[PDB]
């Protein structure tokens, strides 16, 4: 059999780290939104890094830097998103939690409170993976990582466009961008353009145990959060290739 | 190529977009730790046997650290087999095994670290950038433990909930991470064959092999972890590794003198 | 007066380490017996260590390790069985808690969840007592200690055996052996043989503050361990000496 | 005066009493790490900047290492302003800031010893009290993450939420505290002018003021933190720093040498 | 706009270390009053130094050591004295907690239990303020800080005297000593003599953004904290200067 | 007996079992830190007295480490007397009396660290296995805070809550773990008396003495910890244990050179 499920009542949602960059505009709406989505549901919020990491990456590659050094200077990005959105709910019982807290306590402390938020970059560090001179294993394949193994109710990942497009919706390319409602995991991993996913994450949706689908959904749009987790089709749902036993 | 667009790039795309992943690999390449040498002392094969192996290895390490700058990496062995059997019994997931074998190359590097203490050398965290014991004469070498720090988040095998990456991978991603100039698994056998040697009576010792090769005769998951040669393929700095006999006593001294025990497996 | 009792309303229950060797067909029916306990006790778990102990004292005594190295490599086969066994109830809100977590913020923690499982073995680690060359404090001796130290209403041993017997009953002289279902700290202290407890815990009951009895039952038969924390006589009792005020 | 004085005094009084406050005034004066420099190395002025700043500085501080004792700690730069503009856009108080500008910091102590490590500096907490790596000709450095543990305690300035002690503060305080000879503030001008000399065309260079007479003219917040200034003015053992620019080649070697480069700023 | 409340339900409540180092007879009823306390409001309590300190300020001055020496040094009376406070609430499911899990996981740790108690010195450390050789950043300050940095609903100092008096009502010029109901901060930072609060409390309170009133209160006469907490006058007002928005 | 006579014992039967502990004494005896000497510096006895007490012992332990590695632990004090009363006073166990008195063993670990740390002697955790301090010239010595790990699981005494292990039994136990050569306990009486030389006048000296003559003329209590004198019986490496007057100068440093100042208590 596929192992069990530690969490079954989880769910865990990504907030993209460009998200958290739009500043005040974005979060403010975004925290009133989890703030009532507080008595639904058991929630793991996991941040992503965004623009500082860009930034970390710049110098750090102009100094010659590898990627498993990259790898844990991107990942402190995504902690002080981390606390910056926990600091903003805190009037509601919610703190940020450490990575291994929330590899061993998890359970624990959504006994003690309703939400906890944590870093969505994986401990990989500086065992990070050769290969590319940038962290593969990033936000969205962290928060699947654990996602998966908990065996949760569902990751959903709040980004800053409505899902998945052909190309770039804000690139070069935009005029052929054509939204995409559902697709899966590896029809994905076949195509070569850039995403607003991990690669990565597309890896581990292959080994996945019981996570059956992602959703990506636009956080800048009100109620879509909520909507997502009650399974209501309002971005790009990512097929992982999972099957129930 | 410049940084300005690269720098460019990173501030506008996705870091998924293949123009800002090539304009990133034509980056500098800086070394951290190139003189030291990155070696595995095998937990089942080695450490488990007790005296009779690991107390010629230490003698080995003190004399090499003479003139070889050393990280000494434990791996887990009879105990983590134990735990693994346990859990996945009971249904756990591969992170949570993971977890679980940590523990056991870190008794491992206990174990050792207490045999090596009088002769000045530590067992520490962060193998690769402890720049201090590293540069003293008197010290020149650290034990660490050998296993990935994935635990809850390890990938798991395609099948199974054993997990793949562990010390073996622990150490050759440190090796690679840090530039170093040279990586040694230190195991119970003479090196690679054609078939595992405890085993088969008739297999065939393979002095040198690439990773193309070897999984063209099905010797991808035999001496080493089989994603080590999937990792060494992808390796910028450690492009081969060199797998030899802790228990023929010199072995590694040997081998930390440029000589050709032992199988080297190369990247390509 | 005797010090007074820090958490008067704690159980305090110690597993075996060898019943965590025997794997699911031990593991699955404890766990299902001690999720059905959650609601009725305040729960304080602690796992001992088993063979994997038995293997590091193999190699470390080959190696010629004293006994104060021993100590902490055993302690770690009895934290990894607390990780296994809590993971099995991390649905019910259970998570391992840490020795200092244990040692200082029991109460906030109870007061979270239900239940929490730590390791059995006390840190005495390097500071281990010399003279024999196994560490004398094991999982039993912590756990009493705690159970003491936090004047806890109980301590219940969860063993692979009915109880104590006059000889090891899975032993060469297994044919003499004869069950008990009482004795005293002090008259099993005088005694030579093997004892399915540690011979610290009969001095650490001698110096008792609180625990009055402490009784040892077979985790291997279902409803033992429940009837025990309802104070059934249904394995050996271990009387400690202590009186009440 | 006397221990029992003193004694006598603490025992029976308000830590508050003017009485207690000058008996322990008159207390000995211990110098923990008296022989070593601290140096901070510019975030946004230095760090930020690449390769082009910071490998000519690794190798000065290698080189200089020979004859000086040194602690460099790092600034922390953009990343920090970013993290400062998101969170007090969204009302939080200085004390959350405090705590989001010290990762910074930390990534850039963590970048800077990666180039140091196998020149066998480390990165470590608690840098002057470092006693082995500043006791070894091999090392003699050891650089620290510049910002203060105020953390959720930093006391607020008069107006904003910005937080008024950062790295210059954190490693200003370090050298005080450890009764070091000389604090080096390393940026990327040539010292102090009478105004912002990327702003002003005819701004005049000062060789050497006072905090007083920078008060006088309004310079109390420009090259360095002004709370600086205040804790200069206060302190009983670094009575003068002085400001480099790290942009030119050697000046902090001429600087650790006793050359009067840059700007020394007195406390009287 | 000045920042947002974190936290603006708590109440803070800082009990003085010379009212702890009278031991049981002082300590016993303050446990009894704050036990009663604990269903009515959500308490960070934190512990001063008391006595201890002044001990390892003779030690540490005439060894010569430096004013950032001994601020942890005295730091750590306040951390026992808190040990000592939780210990004795343990059984109400209080528990100290460490300086970073107040600063990051409060709201976590306020939603497991109705209270808990930590250290009031705040962790400037070495990088104390040189000027005096006395540690200037005490229990009083660092209690001040935290609850102003909350936006606590409230901060009251419990001593071992009725509040502020014009002189030090246990000292040489005790006979002119005259109560003060009601202060302002400003007025008492322009006095010279000693005071029951630290100099530096005076300090961030012209700086604080959110506290209005600080309230310090005689912990030896029961109901005086229950009352102040109630925003009864019953010892000295300060006030801080900080008005409504 | 045998190794595999010891492992089939291991597996198979209770650690209580006398046939086990009989094969597991018979095992090999390897000392970790053989060329060390543990000291402990008093906390009453020396560090609560200050400077004129304190200074002098810096002084020794800076010129001893030229030819005497050492391992310095620091004892309580008064502040543990006073933390001792309050929580006795309040009814709490000896297992929460224990945690309050390293706090105090600690700040007097720092206050001495900090006097040596211009020296290159640096404050530890984990002194036994400082492999590196102790290899170098120019450190050669560590200081420790001498309570032991045992807090809320401390086994109390048979009458009362004052933990019965305290500074003097973490400093004996450290020595007897890591198999030192030397322990040294530093007081502030010239050795051990026939009744407490601070209350009775015509107390006379006791150069040498065993454990079994200290119990039968009733100093089980007197200038150790009694617990200790039991660990000493039951002692592997270290069987013998010297008392010395830290206020006499240079008494530290004759005993280091083998001079029988002081009192030599044997386990038999
Ligand atoms: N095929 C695509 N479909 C949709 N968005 C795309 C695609 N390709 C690139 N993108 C870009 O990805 C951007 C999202 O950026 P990215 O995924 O890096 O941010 P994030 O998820 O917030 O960051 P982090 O991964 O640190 O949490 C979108 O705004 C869009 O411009
Ligand atoms: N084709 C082969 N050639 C050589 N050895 C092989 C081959 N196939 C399998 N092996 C076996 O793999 C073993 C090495 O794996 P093992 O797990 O013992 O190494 P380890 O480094 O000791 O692992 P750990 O350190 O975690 O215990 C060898 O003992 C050998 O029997
Ligand atoms: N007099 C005795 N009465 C009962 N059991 C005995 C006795 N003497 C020896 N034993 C043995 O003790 C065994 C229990 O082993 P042991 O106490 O080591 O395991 P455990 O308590 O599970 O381990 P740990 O102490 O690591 O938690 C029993 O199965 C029995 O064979
Ligand atoms: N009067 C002045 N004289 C010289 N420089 C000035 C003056 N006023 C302002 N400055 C500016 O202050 C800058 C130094 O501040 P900056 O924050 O860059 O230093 P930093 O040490 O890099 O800070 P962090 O390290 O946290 O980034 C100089 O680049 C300079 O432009
Ligand atoms: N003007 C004053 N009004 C009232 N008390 C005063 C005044 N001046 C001095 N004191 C003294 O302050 C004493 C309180 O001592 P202090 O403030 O040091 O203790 P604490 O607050 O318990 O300690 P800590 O600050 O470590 O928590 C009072 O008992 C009183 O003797
Ligand atoms: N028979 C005796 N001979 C010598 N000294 C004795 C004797 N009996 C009692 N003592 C006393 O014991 C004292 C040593 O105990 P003390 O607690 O001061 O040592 P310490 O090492 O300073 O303890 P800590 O370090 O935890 O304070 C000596 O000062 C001495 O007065
Ligand atoms: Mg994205
Ligand atoms: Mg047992
Ligand atoms: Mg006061
Ligand atoms: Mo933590
Ligand atoms: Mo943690
Ligand atoms: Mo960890
Ligand atoms: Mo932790
Ligand atoms: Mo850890
Ligand atoms: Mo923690
Ligand atoms: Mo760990
Ligand atoms: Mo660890
Ligand atoms: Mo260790
Ligand atoms: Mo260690
Ligand atoms: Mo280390
Ligand atoms: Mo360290
Ligand atoms: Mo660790
Ligand atoms: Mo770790
Ligand atoms: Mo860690
Ligand atoms: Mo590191
Ligand atoms: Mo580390
Ligand atoms: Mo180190
Ligand atoms: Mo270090
Ligand atoms: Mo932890
Ligand atoms: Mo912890
Ligand atoms: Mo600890
Ligand atoms: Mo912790
Ligand atoms: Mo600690
Ligand atoms: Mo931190
Ligand atoms: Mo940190
Ligand atoms: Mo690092
Ligand atoms: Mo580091
Ligand atoms: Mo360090
Ligand atoms: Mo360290
Ligand atoms: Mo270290
Ligand atoms: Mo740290
Ligand atoms: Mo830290
Ligand atoms: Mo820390
Ligand atoms: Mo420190
Ligand atoms: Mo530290
Ligand atoms: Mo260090
Ligand atoms: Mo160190
Ligand atoms: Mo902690
Ligand atoms: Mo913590
Ligand atoms: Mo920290
Ligand atoms: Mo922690
Ligand atoms: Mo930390
Ligand atoms: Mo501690
Ligand atoms: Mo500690
Ligand atoms: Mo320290
Ligand atoms: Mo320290
Ligand atoms: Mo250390
Ligand atoms: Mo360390
Ligand atoms: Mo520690
Ligand atoms: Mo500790
Ligand atoms: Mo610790
Ligand atoms: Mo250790
Ligand atoms: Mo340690
Ligand atoms: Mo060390
Ligand atoms: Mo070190
Ligand atoms: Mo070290």
């Amino acid at each position: 059999k596929r192992p069990i499920r530690l969490l079954p009542w989880l769910q865990v949602v990504k907030i993209g780290g460009r998200v958290m960059d739009r500043g005040a505009d974005a979060i403010l709406p975004l925290v009133e939104e989890l703030r009532k989505l507080l008595p639904e549901h058991r929630l793991l919020i996991l941040t992503g890094a965004g623009v500082r990491a860009r930034h970390v990456f710049s110098v750090g590659l102009d100094l010659g830097l590898p990627v498993g050094s990259l790898a844990p200077l991107a990942a402190s990005e995504a902690g002080q998103n981390g606390h910056i959105l926990a600091a903003m709910l805190a009037s509601e019982g919610v703190s940020y939690v450490e990575h291994p807290t929330v590899a061993d306590q998890l359970a624990i402390h959504l006994s003690a409170t309703r939400a906890v938020v944590g870093s969505a970059f994986p401990p990989y560090h500086h065992h990070e993976f050769p290969g590319s001179r940038i962290p593969p294993h990033r936000a969205d394949t962290g928060a699947f990582l654990l996602a998966d193994a908990f065996g949760a109710a569902g990751l959903t990942i709040v980004e800053n466009v409505d899902g998945i497009y052909t190309a770039d919706p804000n690139g070069p390319d935009r005029g052929q961008a054509r939204f995409l409602p559902e697709t899966s995991a590896t029809d994905l991993a076949k195509s070569e353009g850039p995403l607003p996913v991990d690669r990565a994450l597309l890896d581990v949706m292959a080994t996945a145990r019981h996570i059956e689908r992602v959703q990506v959904v636009n956080g800048l749009v009100p109620g879509r959060l909520t909507a997502a987790l009650r399974g209501e089709h309002v971005g790009t749902l990512i097929r992982t290739g999972v099957r129930p036993a | 190529n410049s940084t300005a667009e690269l720098e460019e790039l990173l501030m506008q795309r996705s870091l998924t977009d293949p123009q800002l992943q090539a304009a990133a690999a034509a980056a500098a390449d800086f070394r951290i730790l190139p003189d030291a040498t990155v070696i595995k002392i095998g937990g089942q094969s080695v450490i488990d046997r007790g005296r009779a192996a690991v107390y010629p290895l230490v003698d080995e390490i003190v004399a090499a650290r003479k003139n070889h700058k050393l990280l000494i990496g434990t791996g887990a062995g009879t105990r983590a087999r134990h735990l693994y059997s346990i859990a996945a019994g009971l249904g756990l997931p591969a992170g949570v095994l993971a977890q679980l074998g940590s523990s056991v190359a870190d008794q491992n590097a206990a174990m050792l670290g207490q045999l090596l203490a009088k002769h000045g050398i530590p067992v520490v965290g962060g193998a690769g950038l402890s720049a201090v014991p590293l540069s003293l004469a008197e010290v020149n070498a650290v034990v660490f433990s050998g296993m990935p720090p994935y635990k809850l988040w390890m990938r798991p095998a395609a099948e199974g909930v054993i997990p793949p990456y562990r010390t073996d991978a622990g150490c050759f991603l440190l090796a690679e991470q840090f530039g170093c100039k040279q990586m040694i698994f230190v195991k119970d056998e003479d090196g690679l064959y054609t078939a595992n040697p405890k085993t088969s009576k008739d297999a065939t010792f393979i002095p040198r092999i690439s990773v193309d090769e070897m999984k063209a005769k099905g010797l991808h998951d035999s001496i080493l972890e089989f994603p080590v040669l999937d990792l060494l393929q992808s390796a910028q700095h450690v492009r081969e590794v060199q797998v030899v006999n802790g228990l023929v006593p010199g072995n590694l001294t040997r081998a930390l003198a440029g000589e050709h025990v032992g199988t080297i497996i190369t990247a390509s």
